[PDB]
Order: structure tokens, then C-alpha cells, then sequence
């Protein structure tokens, strides 16, 4: 045998670690980014569990931090933290409704911190991943939604179809639960929310439509793309 | 801690003081520039905000203290009139600064007063006071301040370039007053 | 890290968030104490202190500090000086939530930044949404009642804090048009 | 070795514990740390412990053929009546981290309540992924399961019923 050269970590560091990860931050020393992919950080080790066996429940954590590493790469982008006249008034509907859920676990990432620096408690992995067991079950629900319902859409398209998809997908993504059960009622009233506030401006425009007459489809936001409007209400 | 004594000193002690003299050295406030019992720069950048609203309060509450009794040869008397409304301000002023408990933090001080030194910055700089010696300015932009008609115009002409704005109400009292002779 | 942070968002830098005129507020990169889990959680807080420290530049720089004197309408105005306070109007929240954890920093003895940029983050929220306005502002050279349009324009942004924040800016500047319109008829 | 014991009674695999999917976890090795007779218990908390890897496997791969709805509702039920598993290995930390002489023989005083339910129950989904079965007639092997005569086994499969039948009480309260 040739020695590894490795090096020792507090359990509760790599918790302070995965509760910055998984609050949608970025570079932590343990889960480096190697490409887009969060990664384990190779030689990294402790003392009651092995090299292996910590690398191997990293990275089922890794794999849940690009779920919200990814809805964060994406809440940067579409509002802009990071064209004229180009505002999808849809897609600053939802990719807001991605953000008012992430304050009630952000949150719960830091009154978990808290009992971690501010008491005496035993807390270790064990007793927090199954502390954490209602909540990252939402995020690979909310991954398949969102993978299905964006990141599948092509580079090029028009402003009707990048809104139609997924204003199609959170209806089928919530019948796919309605009908199975009570097994899990949070995730039901998870994903209604997400789908009344995207059809805001769909449901916005038809408003002025049907009382004020004129409606504003600016930067063709609309399927029924009124261009025709621009030649009529006068060849009648 | 080591300061927060600025409080009373928007009215005038030490550390926010104008001490007219040399403005390189002798013109002073209570500033320990490095070390002095670990306070950073960033509080020094605080302070020297209190130093522009108080040493224009100091500046101009002396422009404003000296009475005319229709004796300084220069001052028609509705600039009489005028120095009367503006102590009356400046009377609010100080019934406004010792109504507030000693009880808050540097920053709720920092924000609190930017109404107020925000809208006597122009006041000062209204006036020939403003540009005199706050830190910045060393003595040069002093000029004319106009008196009679020539004050009670531009004093118009001043209440309609702020008809809608904070300051309405203060050019308001102080042409009501100037208005008196 | 503690208190230091505090001055820095509320526009008073120095020593560890150097503030640049470029970037703005910035952290130094290389400490002790330190470990790389944590500049990045700042550099996030100096955008948004960035934001305010260049958002009290453009409230000061257009109220109090000149009286008409060439007073040029394409950089002031009877609007862009009420576009100003509708501004300050819009910042007492900020200066609020920025007071509301000094009484913490120093009134409960240990945070993380963690928990600063999950209670601020609300703000990340509203000021580049005001911050494009501005930079709106100065790149159009937006004039007089015209200012109304980009308002208003931007008012129809669906995001219900942002739909608030740009509607109290629009009821200050209404207020000036309303008073012309008073004066004139 | 008795966190990765318990790791690897909970899912992960280790080093200690090797794993295959064939022969389940396996400690093999010729450890000059232990007493000889030891890795034979350990293949025998690895029977339960694969009873969770196998038998959790199953779990991630739903929630079409086999993909049906009352799959899903079985198997969801196959998490409500699991997470004592889950919480009962949460707790088998508290122990060992005070007393330092308890040896692993205790954990099977402990753990032997699961020795009736596990092997019994894996038949279920077993025959569920052996032969093919939709709808609701997996509402009937459930039940004819059910009637079993070891009280642990006869109500695991008594609340798997109940929550699938969730599923049948409210399709059929749509439909009438």
C-alpha cells in the first residue's frame, strides 16, 4: 500500500457546506464545481466513516445541489443579476414564482445553522438528512418540472411557443399527483401555486381584451397574435 | 463606545465643529485618523457626513445670530425680517436634535438627519454660508448675498423653482416673514 | 464580517469592502479567517449595496444641490427632481430593513452572512428592477413628463413588489403634473 | 466499524461494507481488527440493510407497463410504512455515541423487531416486479398477503392498504 495524502473535516463544516449549497450559493471548498456539475472535492475524509462512503453520500447531495444550483443558474439569468423592449411577461411570472417558495427553505437552512452554532445539541448527517427528508423531496419534483418545462426548449423559438410549453406542463404535472392518494398532500399544493401565478399574464392580457376592447400583446406574448389588427378595423 | 456624542454636536462642541482658522490643520473635529481605539475608516466616512450638515448648521446659525436693529449700514430692513424667520428655524432645529433620546445607533443618526441636511445644505448654500469652509471648500466661494428688493425677488424666484419640493414650505415662512416691511 | 458589513450597505466603506467606482463594493480575496465558502455570499450583498450606494448618488446629485443658476432640462427638472423623492419614498424600506439588523449584529450576539443575504434578499429582488430605470434615465436622457412614459412603462412589469415600488415613484411625479396642471387652468 | 454499520443499514455503500447487486451488501474481507466470528453478523444486518437497498431501488424508480398510477399509490405507501425504518436508524445513533463499550451485538436486540416484516414484505413487491401486475388488482395481492399469520407482516400490508385504497375510494368518488 502507498499512503493517500487526504485531509480531516468537521462533519458540521461540510454541513455549513451543503446548507450554502443547497441556499443556492456557489464554490464551497468541499462540492467543487468542475463544470456545471457540482462535484465531491476528491481526497476529503473524516474519521467514523471511510474516503468512499462520504464521497458516495456527497454526491447524492452534488446531484441535488444542480437541481438548485440550476433553478439559481436560471433565477440569475431570466431577472437579470448577472433584450430592449423584449420583456416575456411570462417568463417574469414564472422564474418569480421560483423564488417566493425558496425563502421558506433558505430559511429553514438557517434555523438549522443556528441550532449549529448557537447551542449545545447533537446533530450530525444522520440526524439531518432525515431532518431534511420532507423538503429535498420537493426539489426532485420540482426538477422534473422544470427540466420537462425549460430546460428541453430548443435555442431558437418564437414568444408564443417558450411561454405555451410551460404553461402546459405545470397542468400535467399536477394531475400526474391529484389523483394518487394523500401519500404526499404537501406536493399537490406545491406545484397549484406555481401555475397561478404564470398564467398572470395570459389572464392579464384577456382582461383588457374582454373589457377595455383593445389588447396589448407586446413583444407577441399571445397565441392569437393579433397582427391582424395592424391591416384592420376598417377592411371589416 | 468611543463617539455618538455627534448628536448634540449638529448644534456644536467638538465633533463636527467649523473652528474658524487655518482649514489644512486648525480647522478641526474629533478625528483620530489611524489607530485611536480601533475604529476603522468607515466609521471616519460616517462622520465626516454629520461634519458637513453640522459645520453648515454652526455656519449657518453664526450668519444667522448677529441681530441688524436697523444699524449695520448694508442691511435694508427686510433682511431683518428674514434673519428672524431663519433663527426661528434654526429654533426648530435644536428643539428637534434634544427631543431624541441618546438611546440609538451611529446609523439610525446617519439616516435620521438626511431629511433635514439634505434641505439645510440648501439653505447654507442658498445663502454665501455653504461654500465658506465645511472641509471640501477653503475659504473662496463667498460672494454677494442680496438685500431689498434684490433679496426679496430672488427669494420668489427661489420659492417657484421649489414649488412641489421638500423645501416649499420653509421658503414659504421665510418670504411670509420677509415680506413684513 | 461582523458590523463592518452593516456600515457597508448603508453607504459608509472601508478597510475589507473596498469600495471601487467601478465595481463597486468589493471584498479582498485573500484572508486568514476567511474560507471560500463566504466572499462569494458578499460579493452578492455589494451588488445590492452597490445599488444603494450608487442609488444615493442619483438622489443627492438631483435635490438640495442646485437651483437653476446652465441649468439644462435633460439633466434636471421639476420631474426629475420628484423622480427623487418618489426614490427617497422608495428607499425607506431599505433604510428600514437595514436598521432592522443592526439590532441584531450587535443585539444577538452571532450571525452568519447566511442569514443577511436570506433577509435581504428580498431587496436582490426590487433594485435591479429600479436600478434598469435609472440606467434608463441616464442613457435616454429622459426629460420633463416624458419620465411618466418609462414609469408607467415599467409599472406594467408583472412582479407585484416591483408593480409597488415604481407605483409610489408615479404617484409623487403625478403629484408635480397634477400642480402644473393647477397652476395652469 | 459501527457508523458505517450504520450507513450501510441505512442505504449508502462503503468500503467495510461492499456491495453488489446480485449478492447485496458483503463484508468479505479477513479483518485482523475483529474477533473472526464477526463478518457473519454482518452479512446478516446486511440482509436487512439490502432489504432496505433493493427494496428502497424499487421506491426511486417510480413516483405504461408496471408505471401505472395504483404502483405509484403502492409504492408511496412503501415510504409511509418504510419511514419507521428510516427513523428507527436515526436512533440508533443516540446509544453508541455515550456508552463506549456496547458492541454490535446490541444492534440485534434492536433491529431483530424488522426481522419478521422485511424478507416477508420484499415477496410482495417481488412478485409485483417478477410476475406483471396493474391497476387495481394490486388492491387484491396486497390483500391476500394481508392474510398472513405473523402479526408484524399482517399490519405492514394492512396500512399499504389503506393508502392505496385512498386511491380507489376517491376514483370511484369522481365516478359516482
Amino acid at each position: 500500500y502507498v499512503p493517500d495524502d487526504r485531509v480531516l473535516v468537521t462533519e458540521t463544516q461540510v454541513i455549513r457546506e451543503t446548507l450554502w449549497l443547497l441556499s443556492g450559493v456557489k464554490k464551497l471548498f468541499i462540492f467543487q464545481l468542475i463544470d456545471g456539475k457540482v462535484t465531491v472535492r476528491n481526497n476529503i475524509i473524516v474519521t467514523h466513516l471511510t474516503h468512499s462512503c462520504l464521497r458516495s453520500v456527497l454526491e447524492q447531495i452534488a446531484a441535488y445541489g444542480q437541481v438548485v444550483f440550476r433553478l439559481q443558474e436560471f433565477i440569475d439569468e431570466v431577472m437579470g443579476h448577472s433584450s430592449t423592449e423584449a420583456p416575456f411577461r411570462t417568463y417574469q411570472a414564472f422564474m418569480w414564482a421560483l423564488y417566493k417558495y425558496f425563502i421558506s427553505f433558505k430559511e429553514e437552512l438557517a434555523e438549522i445553522e443556528k441550532c449549529i452554532i448557537n447551542n449545545d445539541t447533537t446533530i450530525t448527517l444522520a440526524i439531518v438528512v432525515d431532518k431534511l427528508a420532507p423538503r429535498l423531496s420537493q426539489l426532485k419534483v420540482l426538477h422534473k418540472v422544470f427540466s420537462t418545462g425549460v430546460a428541453e426548449v430548443p435555442p431558437d423559438t418564437r414568444n408564443v411557443v417558450r411561454a405555451s410549453h410551460l404553461l402546459n406542463t405545470l397542468y400535467k404535472a399536477i394531475l400526474e399527483y391529484d389523483n394518487v392518494g394523500e401519500a404526499s398532500e404537501q406536493t399537490v399544493s406545491l406545484l397549484f401555486s406555481l401555475w397561478v401565478e404564470t398564467v398572470r399574464p395570459y389572464l392579464q392580457t384577456v382582461d383588457e381584451w374582454i373589457v377595455h376592447g383593445h389588447l396589448w400583446d407586446g413583444a407577441r406574448e399571445f397565441i392569437i397574435q393579433r397582427n391582424k389588427n395592424v391591416p384592420v378595423n376598417h377592411r371589416d | 463606545e468611543l463617539v455618538k456624542d455627534v448628536l448634540n454636536v449638529l448644534i456644536g462642541v467638538v465633533s463636527a465643529t467649523f473652528s474658524l482658522c487655518q482649514p489644512a490643520q486648525a480647522f478641526v473635529v474629533k478625528r483620530g485618523v489611524h489607530v485611536s481605539g480601533a475604529s476603522p475608516e468607515s466609521i471616519s466616512s460616517l462622520l465626516s457626513e454629520v461634519a458637513e450638515y453640522g459645520t453648515c448648521y454652526t455656519r449657518l446659525s453664526h450668519f444667522s445670530l448677529q441681530p441688524v436693529l436697523d444699524s449695520l449700514y448694508s442691511k435694508g430692513l427686510v433682511f431683518q425680517a428674514f434673519t428672524s424667520g431663519l433663527r426661528r428655524y434654526l429654533q426648530y432645529y435644536r428643539a428637534c436634535v434634544l427631543s431624541t433620546p441618546p438611546t440609538l445607533s451611529l446609523l439610525t443618526i446617519g439616516f435620521l438627519f438626511k431629511k433635514l441636511g439634505r434641505q439645510l445644505r440648501y439653505l447654507a448654500e442658498l445663502c454665501g454660508v455653504g461654500a465658506v469652509l465645511p472641509g471640501t471648500c477653503g475659504g473662496g466661494p463667498r460672494a454677494a448675498f442680496p438685500t431689498g428688493v434684490k433679496l426679496l425677488s430672488y427669494l420668489y424666484q427661489e420659492a417657484l423653482h421649489n414649488c412641489s419640493n421638500e423645501h416649499y414650505p420653509v421658503l414659504l415662512s421665510l418670504l411670509k416673514t420677509s415680506c413684513e416691511p | 464580517m461582523i458590523h463592518e458589513l452593516l456600515l457597508a450597505l448603508s453607504g459608509y466603506p472601508g478597510s475589507i469592502f473596498t469600495w471601487n467606482k467601478r465595481s463597486g463594493l468589493q471584498v479582498s480575496q485573500d484572508f486568514p479567517f476567511l474560507h471560500p465558502s463566504e466572499t462569494s455570499v458578499l460579493n452578492r450583498l455589494c451588488r445590492l449595496g452597490t445599488d444603494y450606494i450608487r442609488f444615493t448618488e442619483f438622489i443627492e446629485q438631483y435635490t438640495g444641490h442646485v437651483q437653476q443658476q446652465q441649468g439644462q432640462g435633460g439633466l434636471h427638472g421639476i420631474y426629475l427632481r420628484a423622480f427623487c423623492t418618489g426614490l427617497d419614498s422608495v428607499l425607506q424600506p431599505y433604510r428600514q430593513a437595514l436598521l432592522d439588523l443592526e439590532q441584531e449584529f450587535l443585539g444577538d450576539p452571532h450571525l452568519s452572512i447566511s442569514h443577511v443575504n436570506y433577509f435581504l434578499d428580498q431587496f436582490q429582488l426590487l433594485f435591479p428592477s429600479v436600478m434598469v430605470v435609472v440606467e434608463q434615465i441616464k442613457s435616454q436622457k429622459i426629460h420633463g413628463c416624458q419620465i411618466l412614459e418609462t414609469v408607467y412603462k415599467h409599472s406594467c412589469g408583472g412582479l407585484p413588489p416591483v408593480r409597488s415600488a415604481l407605483e409610489k415613484i408615479l404617484a409623487v411625479c403625478h403629484g408635480v403634473m397634477y400642480k402644473q396642471l393647477s397652476a395652469w387652468m
